[PDB]
C-alpha cells in the first residue's frame, strides 16, 4: 500500500492500521557536527516518546488501552463520527488543549495500578 | 593583628588588577592595607596596553585605546589575603591565581550524579 | 487505646439495601487495611470483606461477592459498608475490625488487631 | 472450615487444650491462625496472632503452636476471667482469605 | 524479597561536564544555551550534604 | 570578574563577614574573606584621550 | 509537591512514591563538541540502566517484584526499620557492598524463568 | 564460563544460554568527531534491533516464542539438527535469503495479535 504518511488524510479508523509504517521512520568538522546535532536529536525525540509509554504503561505496544475515562468536555462525540469521519490531523487540533491534562491522567492512573499490583502478590 | 601592602612580586600580583572600561589597570592598594588591627583614600593606579593574560607567556594583547574620559564604580565584596607568619601576625594582600576568584563564587555549588537504580527487601514474590 | 465505631440502621426487609460504617479514632487510619466480620446471632464468627488501606482493593467472600461493596475514606477516617438485596442469612452482628492484610513494604498481619463493637442487622 | 465445636474445661489453676482442625492447603501450609477470645455480649479480643505471639496486653497464660494440619491454644493458670468463646482462624490463601472455626466454650469449674 | 526500584533520590559526588547558559561578548555570546527565566530551586528536607569548595571541579 | 588582591563585584556574605581557607593554620594558602556588606570604589582615568 | 529530589530525606516508603519525578529527569566546534559528549553520555547511561532492567525482567516498570530471596547477610533488618525509618541514601551506602552480587542473582533468575516459560509452551 | 561470543562454535541450543554475555557487549577536534560518530553508531544500532524486537511483540525478551509457522522451504530440517548439530554461523548462512520475509511475516502476525487484543477488551 502507501507508505510513511499516506494515511494521513484518512480517517482515524482506517489509519491506525499504518502504525509500523510511521514508527519506523522515526529511527569539514562543522558539517560533521551539524550532522551529528540532527542524529542526537532524533535519538532524544524517540527516546522522550518511548519513556512516556512506559510511565504511562503502554511499553512495547502501537495501540495501547487503558483505565482513564474519556471526558466529555475534551471532545464530546460519538466514536462514530471520531473513528470514521475526522482524521488524525484534525483530531489532534481538537483536543490539543487538553493534552497536558491527559497526560497528567495517564501517569497518574499509571502509578496506582501499579502499586496496586505490587500489594497484590 | 596588622595589615601590610604585598610582598615582591610582578606588578600583575603586586598590584590590583582590574579590567574596567576597556581598560587594564593596575592599582597601588597599600594606601587600603596598611594598619595595626583596624575624605577618602586614594590610590594611584598604573595602566598598560600590552597585557599578558593569567600566567601564560606566549600570547600577548594589545588592547586598543578608549576615547574620551573612563569613569568606573563597583563593589569591592571581598579579599584574597595571605598570611605572613607567635605573638603577631600580619595580613597581605595575595592572589594572583584566577581561580581563587571563582572558587569564591561556586562555593556553594557542588555537582552530584544521580543514580536511579537500586534494590530492597519487600515482602513480595514475582 | 483506640476506637472503632459502627453505626448504621438495624433493619431491613429482604429485597432491600443497607448502609453500614465505621468511624476510627486513635491510630492512623490509612496506614491499615481493614475488615468486615459477621457475628451470626446463633453461631460463630465469618469473614465478609476486606479493603485494602489505601481503598484500592477489595476483597470478598464469595457469599457476597456480588451484592456488597466494601469502601474506605482516608480522610474521615471511615469505612463503609454498603450491602444489597439482603436475605434473612446475612442477619449477623457486623463488626468493624482492623488487620486483615499488609501494605506489602511492611511485616504482614492476616489477623484482626482491633474490633469494634458491632452494628446489629437484622433482614426480615 | 475449621474445627472444635465442644466445650473445654478445667478448675482454676489447671491447663486446657483448645485444638483447631483445618486441613492442608489451609491451616497446614500458611502459619496465620490467630486466636480470639470472645466473652458474651462483646466483641471479640486477639490473643494470639501469627501461630505462638501474642500481642502487648496479653497475658502468658496464653500461649500456642501448630503441627501437621491441627492448631492449637493453650490455657496454663485458668482463672475464672478466662470464661470465653475462643475461636480459631487461619489465612486460608487467596481467593479464601479467611475461614474461623466454630468457638468452644471455656468453661471453669 | 528482592525488589527492584528505578527513579530512587539517590546520588554521588562526580565531576561532570556543565553547559554554560545566559540570559560581541569576549565570552558568552550566541555560544551559550538560553536560560530559563524563572528556574527551579527545590528545598531538600532532612538531607546533609559535605561540600568542600578547596575540591570542587 | 578577572582581578587580583580586591575581589569586584561578586556575592555578599549573607550575615557576617566570613573567612574561608583550605587551612587556616598554613601559611602557604589564601585566605579568601568574603565581605558581608559592599564597599564602593571609584576608579578613573581623567585623561581625554583620542583615537586614530 | 516537590519535585525533583525533593524526596532525597524522606524515608524509603513515603519516597518511592515520587519514582516518576526522578525518572524524568534522567532524559565554536570546540563548545560543540564537549555539548554532545555531555548528550550521549545522559543517553548511554540511561540505556545502561534500561537494558540491565530488561535483563532482570523488569522491562517498563518503576517497581519490579523479582523471585530472588532476601539474604539476611546483606542487611539484617526488619521492613519496618527500611522503609519506615530509613532514607535512600543512607540504605544505598548499606549494602553498596552487595549490590553486584545482587544484581548476578537477579540477572540469573531471569535466565531459568525465561527458560521455563519457554518450556510451558 | 567463557565470556564475549564464546560460544560462537557451540551448537545452537548450547549456545543460547549465553545470550545476555553478548547483550551486554553491544551497550584534536577531528578525533573528537570519530569518536562520536562512532558512539552514535553504535546506540543507533542497538535501538533499530530494539525497536524491531518492540514491533514484533518480543520487547524486553532475549527468547521470544512467536505465532509464526516455519515454512519448510526456508529449512527443510529436524530441530534436533538444527540446535544439535549447528552452529549459529552456520544457521544464519543457511536461511540468510529468507530473512526478510521472516521478519516481515512476524510484523504482520503481531499488527494482527495486536488488534485482536483490543477487541477483546
Ligand atoms: C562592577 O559592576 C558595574 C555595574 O555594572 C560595572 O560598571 C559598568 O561598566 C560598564 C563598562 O565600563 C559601563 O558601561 C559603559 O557606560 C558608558 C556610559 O555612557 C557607555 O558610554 C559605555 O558604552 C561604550 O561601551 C559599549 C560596550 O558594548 C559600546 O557598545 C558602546 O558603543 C560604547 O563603546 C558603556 O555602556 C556601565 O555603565 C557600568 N555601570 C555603572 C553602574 O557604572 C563595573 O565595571 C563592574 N566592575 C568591574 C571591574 O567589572
Ligand atoms: C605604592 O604607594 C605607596 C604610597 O605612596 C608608595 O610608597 C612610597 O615608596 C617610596 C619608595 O622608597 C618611599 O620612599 C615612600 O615613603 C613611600 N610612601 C609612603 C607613604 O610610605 C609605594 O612605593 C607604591 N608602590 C609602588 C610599587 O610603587
Ligand atoms: C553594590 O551592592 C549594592 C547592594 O546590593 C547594589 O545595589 C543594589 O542593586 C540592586 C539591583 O537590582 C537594587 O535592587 C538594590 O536596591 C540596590 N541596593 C541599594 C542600596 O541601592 C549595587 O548596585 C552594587 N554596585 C554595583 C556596581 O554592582
Ligand atoms: C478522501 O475523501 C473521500 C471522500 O469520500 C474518501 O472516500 C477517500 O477514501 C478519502 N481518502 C482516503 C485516503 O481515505
Ligand atoms: C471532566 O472535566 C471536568 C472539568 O473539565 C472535571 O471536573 C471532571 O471531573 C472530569 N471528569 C472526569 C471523568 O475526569
Ligand atoms: C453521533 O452519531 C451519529 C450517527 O450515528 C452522527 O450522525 C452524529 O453526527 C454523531 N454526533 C457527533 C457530534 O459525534
Ligand atoms: C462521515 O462518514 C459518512 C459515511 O457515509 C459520510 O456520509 C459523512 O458525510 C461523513 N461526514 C463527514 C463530516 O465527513
Ligand atoms: C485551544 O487554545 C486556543 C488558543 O487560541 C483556542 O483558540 C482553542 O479553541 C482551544 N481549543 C480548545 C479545544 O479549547
Ligand atoms: C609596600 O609598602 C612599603 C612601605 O615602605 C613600600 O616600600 C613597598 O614598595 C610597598 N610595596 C608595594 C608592592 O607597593
Ligand atoms: C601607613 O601608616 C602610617 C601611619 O602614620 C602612615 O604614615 C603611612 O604613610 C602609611 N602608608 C601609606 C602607604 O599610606
Ligand atoms: C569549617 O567548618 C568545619 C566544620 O567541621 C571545620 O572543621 C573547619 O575547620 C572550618 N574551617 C576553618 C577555616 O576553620
Ligand atoms: C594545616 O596546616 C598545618 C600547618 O602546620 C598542618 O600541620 C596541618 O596538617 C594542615 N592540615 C591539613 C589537613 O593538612
Ligand atoms: C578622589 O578624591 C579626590 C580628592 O581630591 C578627588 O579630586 C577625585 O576626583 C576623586 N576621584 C574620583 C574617582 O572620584
Ligand atoms: C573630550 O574631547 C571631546 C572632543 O569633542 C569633547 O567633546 C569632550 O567633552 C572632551 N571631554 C572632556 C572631559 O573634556
Ligand atoms: C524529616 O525528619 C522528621 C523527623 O520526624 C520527619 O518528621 C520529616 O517528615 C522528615 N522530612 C521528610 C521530608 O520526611
Ligand atoms: C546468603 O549469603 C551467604 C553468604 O553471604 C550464602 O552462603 C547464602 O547461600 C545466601 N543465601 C541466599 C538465600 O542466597
Ligand atoms: C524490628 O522492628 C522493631 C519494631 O517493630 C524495631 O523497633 C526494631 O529496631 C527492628 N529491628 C531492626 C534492626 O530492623
Ligand atoms: C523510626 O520511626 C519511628 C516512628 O515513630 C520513630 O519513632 C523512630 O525514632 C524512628 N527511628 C529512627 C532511627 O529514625
Ligand atoms: C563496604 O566496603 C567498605 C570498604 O572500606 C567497608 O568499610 C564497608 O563496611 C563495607 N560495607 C559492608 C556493608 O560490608
Ligand atoms: C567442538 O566440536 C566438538 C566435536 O564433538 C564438540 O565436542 C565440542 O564441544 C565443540 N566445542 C564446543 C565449544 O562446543
Ligand atoms: C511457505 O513458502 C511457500 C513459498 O516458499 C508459500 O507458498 C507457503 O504459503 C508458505 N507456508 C507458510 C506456512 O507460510
Ligand atoms: C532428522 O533427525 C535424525 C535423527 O533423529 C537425523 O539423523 C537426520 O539427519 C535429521 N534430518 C535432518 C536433515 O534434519
Ligand atoms: C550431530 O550430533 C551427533 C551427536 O552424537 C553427532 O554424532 C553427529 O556427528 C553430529 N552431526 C554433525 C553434522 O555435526
Ligand atoms: C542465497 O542467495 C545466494 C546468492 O548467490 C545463493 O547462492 C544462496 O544459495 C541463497 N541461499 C538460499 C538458502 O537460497
Amino acid at each position: 500500500f502507501l507508505g510513511f504518511l499516506g494515511a494521513a488524510g484518512s480517517t482515524m479508523g482506517a489509519a491506525s492500521m499504518t502504525l509500523t509504517v510511521q514508527a519506523r521512520n522515526l529511527l569539514l568538522t562543522v558539517w560533521g557536527i551539524k550532522q551529528l546535532q540532527a542524529r542526537v536529536l532524533a535519538v532524544e525525540r524517540y527516546l522522550r516518546d518511548q519513556q512516556l509509554l512506559g510511565i504511562w504503561g503502554c511499553s512495547g505496544k502501537l495501540i495501547c488501552c487503558t483505565n482513564v475515562p474519556w471526558n466529555s468536555s475534551w471532545s464530546n462525540r460519538n466514536l462514530s463520527e471520531i473513528w470514521d469521519n475526522m482524521t488524525w490531523l484534525q483530531w489532534d487540533k481538537e483536543i490539543s488543549n487538553y493534552t497536558q491534562i491527559i497526560y497528567g491522567l495517564l501517569e497518574e492512573s499509571q502509578n496506582q495500578q501499579e502499586k496496586n499490583e505490587q500489594d497484590l502478590l | 593583628i596588622r595589615f601590610a601592602n604585598s610582598s615582591g612580586g610582578d606588578l600583575e600580583v603586586t598590584t590590583h588588577s582590574f579590567n574596567c572600561g576597556g581598560e587594564f589597570f593596575y592599582c597601588n592598594t597599600s594606601g587600603l592595607f596598611n594598619s595595626t588591627w583596624i575624605d577618602s583614600i586614594t590610590l594611584p593606579c598604573r595602566i598598560k596596553q600590552i597585557i599578558n593574560m593569567w600566567q601564560r607567556i606566549g600570547q600577548a594583547m594589545y588592547a586598543p585605546p578608549i576615547q574620551g574620559v573612563i569613569r568606573c564604580v563597583s563593589n569591592i565584596t571581598g579579599l584574597i589575603l595571605t598570611r605572613d607568619g607567635s605573638t603577631t601576625e600580619t595580613f597581605r594582600p595575595g592572589g594572583g591565581d584566577m581561580r581563587d576568584n571563582w572558587r569564591s563564587e561556586l562555593y556553594k555549588y557542588k555537582v552530584v550524579k544521580i543514580e536511579p537504580l537500586g534494590v530492597a527487601p519487600t515482602r513480595c514474590k514475582r | 487505646e483506640v476506637q472503632l465505631v459502627e453505626t448504621g440502621g438495624g433493619l431491613v426487609q429482604p429485597g432491600g439495601s443497607l448502609k453500614l460504617s465505621c468511624r476510627a479514632s486513635g491510630y492512623t487510619f490509612s496506614s491499615f487495611a481493614m475488615s468486615w466480620v459477621r457475628q451470626a446471632p446463633g453461631k460463630g464468627l465469618e469473614w465478609v470483606s476486606l479493603i485494602n488501606d489505601r481503598g484500592g482493593l477489595t476483597f470478598y467472600v464469595d457469599s457476597v461477592k456480588g451484592r456488597f461493596t466494601i469502601s474506605r475514606d482516608n480522610s474521615k477516617n471511615t469505612l463503609s459498608l454498603q450491602m444489597h438485596s439482603l436475605r434473612d442469612g446475612d442477619t449477623a452482628v457486623y463488626y468493624c475490625a482492623t488487620g486483615g492484610m499488609s501494605s506489602a513494604l511492611q511485616s504482614s498481619k492476616y489477623y484482626f488487631d482491633f474490633w469494634g463493637q458491632g452494628a446489629l442487622v437484622t433482614v426480615s | 472450615a475449621l474445627t472444635q465445636p465442644p466445650s473445654v474445661s478445667g478448675s482454676p489453676g489447671q491447663s486446657v487444650t483448645i485444638s483447631c482442625t483445618g486441613t492442608s492447603s489451609d491451616i497446614g501450609s500458611y502459619n496465620y491462625v490467630s486466636w480470639y477470645q470472645q466473652h458474651p455480649g462483646k466483641a471479640p479480643k486477639l490473643m494470639i496472632y501469627d501461630v505462638t505471639q501474642r500481642p502487648s496486653g496479653v497475658s502468658d497464660r496464653f500461649s500456642g503452636s501448630k503441627s501437621g494440619n491441627t492448631a492449637s491454644l493453650t490455657i496454663s493458670g485458668l482463672q475464672a476471667d478466662d470464661e470465653a468463646d475462643y475461636y480459631c482462624s487461619a489465612y486460608a490463601g487467596r481467593q479464601t482469605f479467611y475461614i474461623f472455626g466454630g468457638g468452644t466454650r471455656l468453661t471453669v469449674l | 524479597w528482592v525488589t527492584v526500584y528505578y527513579g530512587v533520590p539517590v546520588w554521588k559526588d562526580a565531576e561532570t561536564t556543565l553547559f554554560c547558559a545566559s540570559d560581541h561578548n569576549v565570552w558568552a555570546t550566541h555560544a551559550c544555551v538560553p536560560t530559563d527565566p524563572n528556574p527551579q530551586e527545590i528545598h531538600l528536607e532532612n538531607v546533609t550534604e559535605e561540600f568542600n569548595m578547596w575540591k570542587n571541579n | 570578574v578577572v582581578s587580583t588582591q580586591l575581589l569586584l563585584n561578586g556575592s555578599l556574605a549573607e550575615e557576617e563577614v566570613m573567612i574561608r581557607s583550605e587551612n587556616i593554620t598554613n601559611n602557604a594558602k589564601n585566605i579568601l574573606v568574603q565581605f558581608n556588606t559592599p564597599v564602593q570604589i571609584n576608579c578613573t582615568r581623567p585623561n581625554n584621550n583620542t583615537r586614530k
